[PDB]
């Protein structure tokens, strides 16, 4: 089904963190582990690095967005939206793409109950010093983190 | 008739306690307009900062929210009043009837829900039990921070009381012979479990 | 414009808070994809220069591996016919990382690689800790070429990478020829019938 | 409709930016050089960022051999016969990046065994599974021609740019057949 | 894929819950009665306080707005004056300002609101015939989700049907389209 998922914000600063494991649902969820801090930077270059590509090369007058990108063995789905805010995705292939699973999660588990969350933060980079990429203020919201784990059970 | 969205509605509606705790400090982020800075403060933090400021801090932030919970349900009580048309009477036939009024259209018309079932002790006070209250239904701290949890939601649950303290206002008894208390005593007893875990309810005394 | 003949892939390899960045910052089209340092761990320079009548495009390519970059920054010397080691003379780590990072270049580098040594903010005389006789003397015994280069002492950077890729272009070209009264008129068969 | 052919020699670099676009130019060629090069880190990337549930265990040596298409060529110098290849073949980059998929392009990447890469940007956006098949074989073929018509010449440089007559020709006349 | 108008009056129809109008404003009316109350009728800078919570609610409103439409970032002001007049606020309040004056090179225009839900029925006193907006919020919002678009644009009011003129105009001048943040280490 899928193996992790991973969001982003404007600030270049990974947000969320969930690594799975072998198909039972009740996997090894290690969310917001520092010892996955190493392979989010890289996999946000990946990201920006092809979607600088893809819009020096784009045509027409929309500005394209890379919608997937997929490797030998894995397949990445990526959804980014106006207000900077990356939702990534590693997955087997198995089917043609996540783009509404993905949708469905920004419209909601994360504008529900993070954006509408007004006691949670919105824009995790506070008061300079993290704006750019050196931070850690990842969310742990108990229902962020209990629907989101209810609606990728049954995919993985 | 004309409609508006429910959520930039829920969202104006939500957005008191940080009017609350942030008009009481002006009383007591920079950033420009065209020519004039203008200092801006995160809503949020707002929220942290009524939970840990002080006693009579806290006593005036949530009396000025009362007060703005009275002034909605005093202004919506007449315009009620004049479509629906209840079989009330001015002062008093029963307070059953002016409560069951509230509940069956003023909760209609504000929240999506009508308000669930009602104690009645027959000479004294009122319970109001409301099940998973939407305006908060989006609201959490952290995963093992739950008694911050209830403390910290609890200016939030003032707007209702001031409407209902409102509601009676204008229909009788003033704002002098009603007390109202909300509380998070509420269990979920057996409905299926939603975001928040705990109820709410209503205790409202008139005499 | 592909009319260059040649593609030569360099390497602008130093210790990082060094001053790379301003190093490379007169040989450049100043234009195109800026910054990517962070993002994939290089950032990319070419110049065009002319030698004996053949035009030759340089790509340099300015690697720095900070704490994620360890198995990619050696793929990225995968056929690099030249290197411009770099260091500061304000601080003697700089250049003790001079023989680690030439250790690196000549492991995993292409073979017999063009490989040379450039001393930065030699301007600021204030706080200098290496001396030039001592670079000169690590230059000789490792087959190196070795300037000092500053804001105010600029364009020997310019000649200093000129003579690398003319030292380059020695090595790796293969020598050619210019290769550059047919009848006319009605013909006749006279195949056989 | 592949409407753009650029290989990539064995380090990163360009050699060779063919395009049989109408008339687009937006690219200088300085650009696509920064394009192949970024394509060439981007792929190391990719190749180091397995999920730890597939670098223990694989169990996947069926998936990687690639269906072959009868006449996805067209409709030769070395080679003979009404086509370069009959035979169905096998992957090599298992552990790289494959393609990339964009709603006004798609983008599919080709490496060799010795380190030669092979990339077709094409306008179409099929399963997203079978135009990895189409693509491979069409890039193979784009591969064999190489071999024919650019390693077999005196006047070349290895890994240098593809600066010959015959090559760029005939591939234009196989992305041409193949629309 | 569709019009922003096509889009704007498919997602109202059958997208969206609702709530009544009046109850609008009379939850907007109270919150700007209590301001005008405890602040001393000070109505020189009540607006600013309205200005924040615009800024405060359009911040966390932006997100619904895109997570609804899923438009892509807008990079001219042509096009962001047909978003924002064709289907943010048609989304939201139900209803559709129109656009004119636009300065030259395409700089800055205005909004035009031929009905202003958030002041249907008021009667401002004399004290702020000349004083107070009682729309500021609207601008702060417009502002505060445009931040977050990656643009900066300061807004105002230059005029209100409310205070006795002909009509209620908010100009929505630019100031820089801000570029997107890289990572930085050395
Ligand atoms: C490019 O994506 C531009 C997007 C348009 C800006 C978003 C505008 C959303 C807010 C509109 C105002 C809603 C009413 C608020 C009053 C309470």
């Amino acid at each position: 089904g899928i193996y992790s998922f991973w969001i982003f914000d404007r600030h270049c600063n990974c947000i969320f963190d969930r690594e799975w494991t072998l198909a039972s649902n009740s996997a090894s969820g290690t969310i917001n582990s520092k010892q996955n801090e190493e392979d989010a930077k890289l996999l946000y270059g990946m990201i920006f690095s092809l979607r600088s590509i893809t819009q020096k090369l784009s045509k027409g007058s929309v500005k394209n967005d890379i919608r997937s990108i997929s490797t030998g063995k894995y397949r990445v789905h990526t959804y980014c939206t106006a207000s900077g805010l990356w939702f990534v995705l590693l997955s087997d292939f198995k089917q043609q793409s996540y783009t509404q699973v993905l949708q469905y999660i920004y419209s909601h588990i994360y504008v529900k109950y993070v954006s509408n969350n007004l006691l949670s933060p919105y824009d995790f980079a506070e008061n300079e010093n993290e704006m750019r990429g050196q931070g850690t203020r990842k969310i742990t919201n108990r229902n962020f983190i209990s629907v989101l784990e209810s609606f990728l059970a049954p995919m993985v | 008739l004309p409609k508006v969205s429910q959520s930039v509605y829920q969202m104006l509606l939500n957005e008191m306690v940080p009017l609350a705790m942030g008009i009481e400090r002006q009383i007591s982020r920079l950033k420009i307009e065209e020519h004039h800075t203008v200092d801006i403060i995160r809503s949020h933090n707002l929220i942290h900062e009524l939970y840990k400021a002080d006693e009579e801090e806290k006593e005036k932030v949530l009396a000025r929210l009362r007060n703005i919970g009275f002034q909605i349900g005093l202004k919506l009580s007449e315009l009620l009043i004049f479509s629906n048309n209840p079989n009330l009477k001015f002062k008093e036939m029963d307070l059953l009837l002016i409560m069951k009024f509230i509940c069956r259209d003023v909760w209609k018309q504000i929240f999506g829900k009508q308000i669930d079932n009602l104690k009645t002790n027959h000479r004294g006070t009122f319970y109001l039990l409301d099940y998973d209250y939407r305006p908060i239904q989006s609201f959490s701290l952290e995963e093992d921070a739950k008694n911050e949890e209830l403390k910290m939601i609890e200016p939030f649950l003032e707007i209702p009381v001031g409407i209902i303290r409102g509601v009676l206002s204008s229909l009788g008894y003033s704002s002098e012979e009603v007390i109202c208390l909300a509380s998070f005593i509420d269990r979920p007893t057996d409905r299926p479990k939603t975001a928040f875990p705990k109820g709410v309810s209503f205790h409202v005394q008139v005499t | 414009g592909y009319d260059y003949d040649y593609l030569f892939k360099i390497v602008l390899i130093g210790d990082s808070g060094v001053g790379k960045s301003n190093l490379l910052s007169r040989f450049t089209t100043d234009e195109f994809n800026i910054e990517s340092k962070s993002t994939i761990g290089v950032e990319f320079a070419t110049r065009t220069i002319e030698v004996e009548n053949k035009k030759i495009k340089a790509q340099i390519w300015d690697t720095a591996g900070q704490e994620r970059y360890r198995a990619i920054t050696s793929a990225y010397y995968r056929g690099a016919v030249g290197a411009l080691i770099v260091y500061d003379i304000s601080k003697s780590s700089s250049y003790e990382n001079c023989n680690h990072w030439l250790t690196e270049l000549r492991e995993n580098a292409d073979d017999n690689v063009a490989v040379g040594l450039i001393g930065n903010k030699s301007d600021l005389a204030h706080l200098r800790a290496v001396p030039t006789d001592e670079a000169k003397n690590f230059a000789m015994e490792n087959q190196m070429l070795f300037t000092e280069t500053s804001a105010l002492n600029s364009d020997n950077v310019d000649k200093a990478f000129r003579e690398l890729i003319v030292a380059i272009f020695q090595m790796v070209s293969k020598h050619q020829v210019d290769l550059s009264g047919a009848p006319k008129g009605p013909t006749i068969s006279l195949t056989p019938a | 409709a592949i409407e753009t052919i650029l290989v990539i020699n064995k380090s990163g670099g360009l050699i060779y930016q063919r395009n049989f676009t109408n008339d687009e130019q937006k690219l200088n060629s300085n650009e696509y050089l920064i394009l192949a090069s970024t394509l060439h880190g981007v792929f190391a990337i990719a190749s180091q960022l397995t999920p730890k549930a597939l670098q223990l265990t694989q169990q996947t040596n069926i998936e990687n051999t690639i269906p072959y298409i009868p006449y996805v060529g067209m409709s030769l110098g070395s080679f003979k016969g009404d086509d370069f290849f009959k035979e169905p073949f096998t992957n090599w980059n298992k552990s790289g990046l494959r393609q990339l998929c964009t709603d006004q392009f798609t983008m599919f990447i080709y490496q060799t065994l010795t380190g030669l890469k092979f990339v077709a940007i094409s306008s179409s956006v099929s399963t997203s599974n079978l135009a990895i098949q189409i693509a491979d074989n069409f890039l193979r073929k784009v591969y064999c021609l190489y071999s024919d018509y650019v390693m077999k010449d005196p006047s070349y440089s290895m890994e240098m740019p593809i600066r010959s007559n015959l090559f760029d020709e005939k591939v234009k006349k196989m992305v041409e057949n193949l629309q | 894929s569709r019009s922003l108008k096509a889009m704007g009056e498919e997602i109202w129809k059958n997208k969206t819950e609702k709530i009544n109008t009046e109850l609008f404003t009379l939850t907007y009316g109270s919150i700007v009665a209590q301001l005008c109350q405890d602040y001393e009728r000070d109505f020189n800078k009540v607006n600013d306080h309205l200005y924040s919570m615009g800024y405060n609610i359009g911040c966390r409103l932006i997100e619904d707005f895109l997570a609804r439409t899923a438009l892509p970032r807008c990079e001219n002001l042509v096009k962001t004056s047909e978003v924002l007049s064709k289907c943010a606020f048609k989304i939201f309040l139900n209803i559709t300002p129109n656009i004119t004056n636009w300065s030259h090179n395409k700089d800055t225009f205005s909004l035009i609101l031929d009905e202003n839900p958030l002041a249907d029925f008021v009667e401002l006193p004399m004290d702020a015939m000349k004083s107070l907006w009682y729309s500021n919020i609207l601008c702060g919002v417009l502002k505060g989700s445009l931040e977050m678009v990656q643009l900066d644009c300061d807004v105002w009011f230059v005029s209100d049907i409310l205070r006795g003129d002909s009509q209620t105009e908010i100009k929505v001048k630019l100031n820089r389209i801000l570029k997107d943040e890289i990572p930085i280490g050395e």
